[PDB]
């Protein structure tokens, strides 16, 4: 019995844009909840449905975790039910949502001198999105091109600095329980 | 520098009444403003953080708000206790500045 | 519950170096960030500099970045403040404070700069 692949899903060099937006699931792992809870690496750590401190010890069937760069103003938009850019546009939150929102200043390693421009962002779309759901496009909008470029620099304020955020959506489906907190000896 | 002018430097008023205070930016520090009360010789306290969003222990009758470079405070209702110096801080960019500061004065 | 006090001589002679120390106590100093504030006489707020709780990440104000040094010193839960070839015009009511902070039942969450807790202030005058 193995811990969780949290570790690349955390420290992968790479993460996609907000509106091509990361996700993978652990299937079987014990998962430690609790260190990702006490690092002091983390901004924010909302948790929406279930307790962070209680999150050690309550197994679900399936956990999913969802890894996009977004700016610093835009954090808030990632909760239930607010609205904004991302918010309509690139990545929707149920309302009854039952998971957690990690996220953490990244100016040292996602920005670049002469600007960064390889993160996208929707611009323009005709309506807002169904909860959980993707999309790429490339048509023209009926004026435009709807991907963006943000242009992260170190020189910028936190609100246009890059944020690395994860979010950690649980499940409880009818299957047996794999994903239990490490029982303690 | 993001200087910060608070436009009001002197505010005449009654108690009980309403009270609104400005806090107006040189450049856009994106909602990252916190206001403060400070009474005489005494030490300052927080009031409100993020622009919008009330400190923990905070009277209801606070109330911050705006974006871009231009933030409120206002007070509904005034007590015997809430004449004092009121100032305004940005924390978007490095040099974090904080206001003159406005007073509020009882007629 | 969580509390700032200063520690430091109350005058400095000119050219001379200025010593401060924030003694922090029912709370742990890693994991937080902390700042030096100073008041003029008459005059608002000012920023002196901050420095992480763990890690010493340590950031100036610029205009003053030549003549401070803000150390952390974990072992006894203390931070300190020091600043050489101090004139005349740095009569001052210097806080520390605290970078906000807010954990709920339901998470936390840290603030970019807002000061939450702070000291009681302790004024140092210079004179020759
Ligand atoms: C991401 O990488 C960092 C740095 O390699 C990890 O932080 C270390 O984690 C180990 C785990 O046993 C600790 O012993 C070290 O003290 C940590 N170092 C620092 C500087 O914090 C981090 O754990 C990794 N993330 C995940 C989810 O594993």
């Amino acid at each position: 019995t193995n811990l969780c692949p949290f570790g690349e899903v955390f420290n992968a060099t790479r993460f996609a844009s907000v509106y091509a937006w990361n996700r993978k699931r652990i299937s079987n792992c014990v998962a430690d909840y609790s260190v990702l809870y006490n690092s002091a690496s983390f901004s924010t750590f909302k948790c929406y449905g279930v307790s962070p401190t209680k999150l050690n010890d309550l197994c679900f069937t399936n956990v999913y975790a969802d890894s996009f760069v977004i700016r610093g103003d835009e954090v808030r938009q990632i909760a239930p039910g607010q609205t904004g850019k991302i918010a309509d546009y690139n990545y929707k939150l149920p309302d009854d949502f039952t998971g957690c929102v990690i996220a953490w200043n990244s100016n040292n390693l996602d920005s670049k001198v002469g600007g960064n421009y390889n993160y996208l962002y929707r611009l323009f779309r005709k309506s807002n999105l169904k909860p959980f759901e993707r999309d790429i496009s490339t048509e023209i909008y009926q004026a435009y091109f709807p991907l963006q470029s943000y242009g992260f620099q170190p020189t910028n304020g936190v609100g246009y600095q890059p944020y690395r955020v994860v979010v950690l959506s649980f499940e409880l489906l009818h299957a047996p329980a794999t994903v239990c907190g490490p029982k303690k000896s | 520098e993001i200087v910060m002018t608070q436009s009001p430097a002197t505010l005449s008023l009654s108690p009980g009444e309403r009270a609104t205070l400005s806090c107006r930016t040189s450049q856009s520090v994106s909602s990252y403003v916190a206001w403060y009360q400070q009474k005489p010789e005494q030490t300052p306290r927080l009031l409100i953080y993020d622009a919008s969003s009330r400190a923990t222990g905070i009277p209801d009758r606070f109330s911050g708000g705006g974006s871009g470079t231009d933030f409120t405070l206002t007070i509904s209702s005034l007590e015997p206790e809430d004449f004092a110096v009121y100032y305004c801080q940005q924390y978007s960019n490095w040099p974090w500045t904080f206001g003159q500061g406005t007073k509020v004065e009882i007629k | 519950q969580l509390q700032l006090q200063e520690s430091g001589p109350g005058l400095v002679k000119p050219s001379e170096t200025l010593s401060l120390t924030c003694a922090v106590s029912g709370g742990s100093i890693s994991r937080k960030n902390w700042s030096w504030i100073r008041q003029p006489p008459g005059k608002g707020l000012g920023w002196i500099g901050r420095i992480s709780g763990s890690g010493g990440s340590t950031d100036y104000n610029p205009s003053l970045k030549s003549r401070v040094t803000i150390s952390t010193d974990t072992s006894k839960n203390q931070f300190s403040l020091k600043l050489s070839s101090v004139t005349a015009a740095d009569t001052a009511v210097y806080y520390c404070a605290r970078v906000a902070y807010y954990e709920d039942d339901y998470g936390y969450y840290y603030t970019e700069g807002a000061f939450d807790f702070w000291g009681q202030g302790l004024r140092v005058t210079v004179s020759s």
